[PDB]
């Protein structure tokens, strides 16, 4: 089962509904897609990359690496993060 | 609450840094003090001497980031079985996206220009509220 | 080997897992799934390259540390409207302000 | 979870018995099964050879009510620095007025008859539930 | 000392320190304010026990003496029992 | 020491604890704080023995061993109903069912 | 529309019965069904263990007449900070003395045996609707 | 200020005005005094009384106490109370 | 310590409070406003005891638990004509009908 | 910032404890992080050794308050002319009311329970703002 | 030398030296009159106050040992509440 | 040397400091410039011992350690009113309440 999220400019990412439930911001918007009009696209990516990240590297013995956050995105991010709570 | 049992019992540790930071190892003496040792490099590792019952924790030497050992927030070096040394594995640990952001933005804008930054009062207060290992182990004892 | 991608059309754009035994064809077959198309009206590009159904995803570049989850690669994706192939065209992200002075 | 290192260096420690009950020391082997061995009458004291490394709880010989050893639930030997063997004090908790009351019942009443005493339901259930190390480890295990 | 009243479902009333009736989050909590708390189901020969059990556990709590064992006479044990499951201490 | 009591009359019960070496006088200040009624006007037993103000509660044969926490010493209490001292009345607890079958 | 929510998240609770009826305490289940549970005695107070976000009320266990719980209807257990049980006082309400004369003839009259009163036919009909915990959850529901 | 209510034998009863008007059908026939000419004396004093309890223990904290009843008085003190609304 | 009352004379009945601590004297001041006479021409009554002017209601007996507002308890009142004071007269309420059958 | 000059150059030092509290001296390494070393009994004077141009601050060794030296916040031992030690004075400062109202209230209610205590809201945030030594070198930093 | 009367919220009334008063610069500014009503501090915390007074003036810039303030467990939350409205 | 004290009188009481050098009737004329009322007219009290004008404060008890800033000895006041002198009465402070649960 997947989901859709629509980021501020129109893009549509679709990611595996369990991921998304990483936030319990989108869990409360979903109870299958959902709109982000304040967060653009590229933001709404590096949003998706973190579910990925998170989900993979949680609870593993492997070496971690670092989540990267490029400058131009950081402020960006960080609100979008926020209003997530993720 | 949170220290070192003095148990005169030698460990010796290998302290192995798998992440990207410059670590900080921090041993909490008998009072519950921190007290910081000798920094690794990112990458490294050291066959170092402790002792059965210390506390140890690990952080970015030059943020103050926490940082995971063997999974988890703090090491206690055990008994050495055959002398092999008890392995500390140093790892980053899944952050929080928000707090990931933070720590980015707080790399690039000096605290007193924070408040000249464009985002809600609250997340003026979360930057400026820099990691700090007292604090944190206010947190955990609580 | 556990590959991470992003499947982009137009502005669409699925995250997906995939192995490096994979095959061209298997990713096919899980765009199927979601966006119910068949293998037939999908091409799939790495860059401006054409992607071969027999071939695994590891020869075709994608391989566990250059696809990673919090950098994943990007697939290319082209349908069929009945007889032709559309081009590829992947709709660029959004892009970010000037840096702040403070930050800068 | 909860087993011995099997380091194969000696540690001697004194089990005292400080508590009216005949305790029960139990030793978590190498997988990690409780493994009982010899009892000890209330007020008792015996020299025992066991390794730096082990685990070791200690329970109520008859009824297998948890006891503390050096005020806790767990006992590991350490080196004995000076000769000195380790001591090893096993004392009565203080238990809830509750568990203390089941304690008293089913020391009293036998298991078959539970139920045909006069109580509410709910504490048919409870005296049923008789303390369990094995659910214990699997409790902590799960923390 | 600031003490408190416990009655029983027979009129006995126990007058025990404050400080060792609050071991219990139930009497506490009956307390929030009032001195007294009546407990009509439960009778003297059980409340009596409840408050030497009180004086028990702020006795031996976190006591490297040896602590002795809480006695209970067979014929209280059912109703003890009762008491404490519904007072839940 | 520590000597554990339940200050007893008619239907009051009064749990409290001292030292071994406090006297008996200290104690009917305990009861004073609690019921009102002055030392003056107080009386305390062991069995039916009137206690000295001035003895010390383990020359009454109050002791850490007998006056335990989970099992403490009686004493009696009368207070003075204007001219006259109340005798001794002690109101019992109540009394256990008969013991059932299957617990004899 | 009134029920309890799933959360899974326990709460400690006092029932105090702070009146003189034999006491019914009542959970709306998840779907909003009314679970009956074990009564209390008069002036008889009890811990015991429910969930925030659940709903309660309570009414006297022999008649049905709806009570009052920190003088309102429904108790929904919430956080216990501090670790201290949430209390629940549940008193008489302020009865009508229209209503309170109703209970009295119920408690006197078999139902039978109304229409043998002289009265007017009014109030054979304002007996015989006798306290009903569905029509009060409609009747709360639509407030 | 009180007001008078006299019961049908006759017997006059004074009670604070506020308190009465606790019945709506009482406070209707004020706009001094008020005859019930089908409310004996035995029930109008009952009444009076629940006037007293009503005020006293609405929107109180204590425990309240139950409303006694007589049975030889419950039938005769409903009508009233019907008629009374209260 | 509020106490509830019935203030009673033949067909006259007065329900009022007042406090514990009030004195029956003070009692009189409430009748006197209400009924226009004088305390001096007024006599109160316990069953048949006659109240002194100075002694507090709870002194009487009229105490919180027993002066109840849905059972108060009953003054009795007399009043004094010119010389004389009349003997204290309470006409009683009505009988209540005999118990239907449904409720014997 | 504020961190230790690796001299190489001795310097003895009497560290005097002229305060009723247990002192612990804390030293700024070379990469400015606090190094804190053994503590100092009430009333007690130790000779050590230390290098010049290091730099030390001194606090309640149980409660971090901090302390002042020679007068002021911070001691840097210089050049011991003549065998002379250098003698560093650890004296109570005046602390403001507030301040020292909140050190004796914080040495009496465990910080789970502060937000128990019947006082305005905006002192709880002043409770749980316990002397930190890190966030004291952060302002002195903003100078 | 001119004092001051500080007048706790039970009616005591403390007379301390102007100087030592001026310690506090919201008494400072309460003053400006020789008199100051403190209607939600008793008696038990404005005496602790007017120590504190004596205290500071006496130990302010001094390299003698300086001794602990003392305050007694029963008056600390209502010296603290007191302290922290005159922020002193 | 310096002492500091608590001249106290019913709810009067004045902070203020001396030498143990310094005389009773020195410490007379400082009560004097505040309460207008000349030496003569005044009795100070160390506990409930009368004062002589001419001793020292050192050899009546006030030492520089027992009157201490933080922690000032309390001097006795009374007045003359007209031909007798007043009695020594000093107003106690208020009383803290009881300790909150959370800091027993
Ligand atoms: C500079 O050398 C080290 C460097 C490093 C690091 S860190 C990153 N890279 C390197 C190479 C290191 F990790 C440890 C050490 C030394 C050898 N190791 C300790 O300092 C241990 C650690 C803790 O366990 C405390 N400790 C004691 O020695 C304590 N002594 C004792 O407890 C007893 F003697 C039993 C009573 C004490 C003296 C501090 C009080
Ligand atoms: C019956 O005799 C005993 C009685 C008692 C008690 S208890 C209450 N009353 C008595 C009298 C007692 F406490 C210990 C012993 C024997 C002497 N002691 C052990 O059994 C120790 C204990 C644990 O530490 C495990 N253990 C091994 O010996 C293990 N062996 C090893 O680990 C190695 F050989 C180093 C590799 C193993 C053989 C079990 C695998
Ligand atoms: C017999 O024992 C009791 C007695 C009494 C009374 S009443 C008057 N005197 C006594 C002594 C009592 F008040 C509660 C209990 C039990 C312990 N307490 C519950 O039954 C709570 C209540 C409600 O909150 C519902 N409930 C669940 O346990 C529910 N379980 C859950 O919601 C979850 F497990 C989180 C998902 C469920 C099992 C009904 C589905
Ligand atoms: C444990 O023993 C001590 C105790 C105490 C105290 S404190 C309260 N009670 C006691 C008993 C004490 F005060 C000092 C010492 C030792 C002897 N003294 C130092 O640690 C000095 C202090 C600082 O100045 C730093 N330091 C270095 O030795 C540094 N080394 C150097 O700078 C060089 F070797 C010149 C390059 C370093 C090794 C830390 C990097």
């Amino acid at each position: 089962m997947y989901v859709k999220l629509i980021s501020s400019d129109g893009h549509e990412f679709i990611v595996k509904r369990e991921h998304a439930l990483t936030s319990g911001t989108i869990k409360a918007m979903l109870s299958n897609e959902v709109n982000f009009r304040e967060i653009p696209s590229h933001v709404l990516s590096k949003v998706c990359m973190y579910f990925t990240y998170k989900v993979r590297y949680t609870n593993s013995s492997t070496e971690i690496p670092e989540f990267p956050i490029a400058p131009e995105i950081a402020l960006e991010l960080l609100m979008a993060a926020n209003f997530l709570d993720c | 609450v949170l220290r070192s049992v003095n148990s005169r019992e030698p460990s010796q540790v290998i302290f192995c840094n798998r992440s990207p930071r410059v670590v900080l190892p921090v041993w909490l003496n008998f009072d519950g003090e921190p007290q910081p040792y000798p920094t690794l490099p990112p990458g490294t590792g050291r066959r170092i001497h402790s002792y059965r019952g210390h506390l140890w924790l690990f952080r970015d030497a030059g943020t103050h980031d926490g940082l995971l050992v063997n999974q988890t927030e703090l090491f206690v070096p055990s008994l050495n079985v055959d002398g092999q040394p008890i392995f500390a594995n140093i790892t980053l640990p899944v952050y929080t996206l928000k707090e990931r952001c933070l720590q980015v933005v707080r790399s690039l804008v000096k605290p007193e220009n924070y408040r000249r930054l464009d985002i809600v009062r609250s997340l003026y207060e979360d930057l400026e509220d820099h990691p700090n290992v007292q604090k944190d182990l206010e947190r955990l004892t609580q | 080997m556990d590959v991470f991608l992003m499947i982009r059309r137009h502005k669409t754009t699925i995250f997906t897992d995939a192995k490096e035994s994979s095959t061209v064809f298997e990713l096919k077959r899980i765009v199927e799934g979601i966006l119910k198309r068949p293998p037939d009206e999908q091409r799939l590009y790495k860059d401006d390259q054409l992607l071969d159904d027999g071939k695994t995803l590891g020869e075709c570049g994608f391989t566990s540390q250059t696809a990673r989850p919090q950098a994943p690669a990007t697939v290319g994706l082209a349908f069929r409207a009945d007889d032709t192939f559309e081009a590829l065209c992947i709709e660029p992200f959004s892009s970010p302000p000037e840096l702040p002075d403070v930050m800068k």
